[PDB]
């Protein structure tokens, strides 16, 4: 539910394979620089601790 | 954009008065009346 | 240039909006219907709440 | 030895990029604050910045340091290189492009360093907490304490099983290669730079040179410049633009990993 | 906890690039046209909005 | 047209003349987007 | 900005009894709370960038001297919009505020 | 007399006792911060330490 | 006690890898990694 305990879940701690989902999306950078920005909510993880 | 008596205009209707030419700082993108020739420096 | 707030979770209900908001700054979230009266709300938003 | 562990660091540059606040206006600064980390418990930070510490052009010295004006690579000793949260922190290790420093609480990370009369500061809007170990909410390490687990980030420079990818540096843009001959623009290309142009002029005239080709255009403004340097490689930041083709995914290990301690 | 880690950024300033879909947790592709960014020394190329 | 064997003609509209190495460059050069188009894979 | 003989954005004045001294602007500081980035001086005003705090300070070094002023005033960060920051962000909304200009006129 | 407040003093020299976070890792220095006082009314307060000034 | 081929040990049965002897650093409790006999300083 991207904000309470699985944001982020993974089988082992050395495990390839993850799920994830952080709400990521992008943003339109602005005034002429190079940078890339994005929203997304903060980590339930540290919510939740 | 022809500006009055007072006004410097810079490139592409933009005007500053004629206290703001060539006095160390930039107020206009083409950067003209900061520039080599127009200063004279 | 002003902050943008992450971006809220809809859950959907019968005649109910559910809202899961995550801020990181205080952040104010206020409603209003578009009947005869608005019935309106303001609240700021400091910790991770859910309101109906 | 030091060089086991700047041996990969050798082949690397700093390089400029964005960084906001760096006066008051946003410019383009040889330092620059990338991904703070401040999940330790007792204030200590790991910032990762542009410029390289520790690194001269030959050899390794702990107090010299690497950064950019430009497209040359200046070398300078280090005499004030200060990092300042909302009091001045103390900082404890530098190597490549991370510092490691013990910061109060606050909001913003401020990194700056002297050459000569220059200042090139970077203010990063990070929030960063004092988080004690246990039951207690105290505001700094006391002299004496029970002892607890806390996770924090490690004194030595090592390998230590953590990696961060390189790349070979894109197209850099540069103007003050573009003069004017007699009345048509010309190429300076310096030690085999292999700078790119692209011409509008009347017409595209875009082409890769090596050395002098006087182009038979008329104004400097009609015109861009570029430049190729493949020698060394840089970090792939969010603020740099990428190369063209497919480029190699390097390694580079993070010296300050984060360790399993006693406070 | 997590870390968003960004590629760096192409810069195909004359024409349109697009991108197709990696195999990456919660992976985000964008293109935003008319830019004309500003790098040290100048713009970066000469092909306005 | 009728330029000579180591350039390829573009967009046939205006009649203007390229070199054949910018095939497929990402970068729309002439007026018509037939340069562009039915590079190699 | 001025040396008493023309205009120099590099120098300041001030007296020291009768005497109109001049000297060069080696380490002009402003702090409220923490050491603030100042933008401009003309004349008699200073322009900074300053965290919050409960003082305003400021001060310059003549010789060896000090030269240090510490007057209580009371400044806050004041963001615009909905959302309460406490710095400036890189990146989002750009929205009309009001601030000093830059310039000197 | 200035030197009347010194009689005692020249009979000592500082001394070299432990203090926590010089740097980093809880140092030996001549500087030694012992028993700050700071009981009076405009946050002005006292500071003994090791060294002789 | 003997530790693995790519680990150096220092006394008291606490071993630290060849790739952190002889570097300005205190990584055994004796400072047998750093001293006359196998740097040479
Ligand atoms: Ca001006
Ligand atoms: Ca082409
Ligand atoms: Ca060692």
């Amino acid at each position: 539910k991207a904000g309470s305990f699985g944001d982020l879940q993974s089988r082992t701690s050395t495990s390839n394979d993850l799920y994830a989902n952080t709400n990521l999306k992008l943003q339109r950078p602005q005034a002429g620089i190079v940078h890339t920005p994005f929203t997304q909510v903060p980590s339930g993880f540290e919510r939740w601790k | 954009p022809t500006c009055g008596a007072h006004e410097f205009q810079c490139s592409t209707s933009s005007c500053i008065p004629i206290s703001w030419v060539c006095d160390d700082d930039a107020d206009c993108s083409d950067q003209s009346d900061e520039s080599l020739e127009q200063c004279g420096r | 240039i002003a902050t943008l707030a992450p971006e809220p979770l809809v859950e959907h209900k019968h005649r109910t909006l559910i809202l899961h908001l995550h801020p990181d700054h205080p952040t104010l979230l206020t409603t209003r219907s578009l009947g005869s009266d608005a019935n309106p709300t303001r609240q700021w938003i400091e910790r991770p709440t859910t309101v109906n | 030895d030091l060089d086991t562990h700047f041996t990969q660091y050798k082949l690397a540059r700093p390089y400029i990029a964005d960084c906001p606040n760096c006066g008051h206006s946003r410019c383009d600064s040889p330092i620059a604050i990338e991904e703070v980390r401040g999940d330790a418990h007792a204030g200590v930070i790991r910032i990762q910045t542009s410029a390289m510490f520790g690194l001269k052009t030959d050899g390794v010295d702990l107090a010299y340091m690497s950064f950019m004006n430009g497209k040359t690579q200046k070398s300078i000793k280090i005499d004030n290189l200060h990092v300042r949260t909302s009091a001045p922190c103390s900082l404890v290790s530098h190597h490549g492009y991370y510092i490691l420093a013990q910061c109060p609480p606050g909001d913003t990370v401020t990194v700056g360093f002297h050459d000569g009369p220059n200042r090139h500061t970077c203010t990063v809007a990070h929030k960063v907490e004092f988080r004690p170990v246990g039951r207690e909410k105290y505001r700094h390490p006391p002299e004496h304490g029970v002892e607890l687990p806390c996770n924090r980030y490690t004194h030595k420079r090592a390998d230590q099983g953590h990696y961060v990818e390189m790349h070979q540096p894109g197209l850099v843009a540069d103007h003050s290669l573009l003069s004017i001959h007699s009345a048509k623009v010309k190429i300076t290309v310096p030690s085999g730079a292999q700078v790119k142009y692209y011409c509008k002029c009347p017409d595209v005239r875009k082409g890769i040179t090596s050395s002098d080709h006087t182009t038979t255009c008329t104004d400097v403004k009609q015109c861009r410049a570029y430049l190729i340097d493949n020698k060394k490689w840089v970090y792939n930041s969010g603020r740099l633009p990428r190369g063209e083709g497919d480029t190699f995914k390097g390694k580079l290990h993070v010296p300050f990993v984060p360790v399993k301690a006693k406070c | 906890k997590y870390k968003t880690k960004v590629p760096s950024p192409v810069v195909k300033c004359c024409g349109a690039t697009q991108c197709t879909s990696k195999p990456h947790p919660d992976y985000q592709c964008q293109v935003f046209s008319g830019v004309y960014p500003f790098m040290w020394g100048g713009a970066y190329c000469f092909c306005d909005t | 047209r009728t330029c000579r064997i180591h350039e390829i003609s573009c967009g046939a509209h205006s009649t203007q003349c390229i070199p054949v190495s910018w095939r497929c460059d990402g970068e729309n050069d002439c007026d018509s987007g037939e340069d562009e188009e039915n590079c190699g894979n």
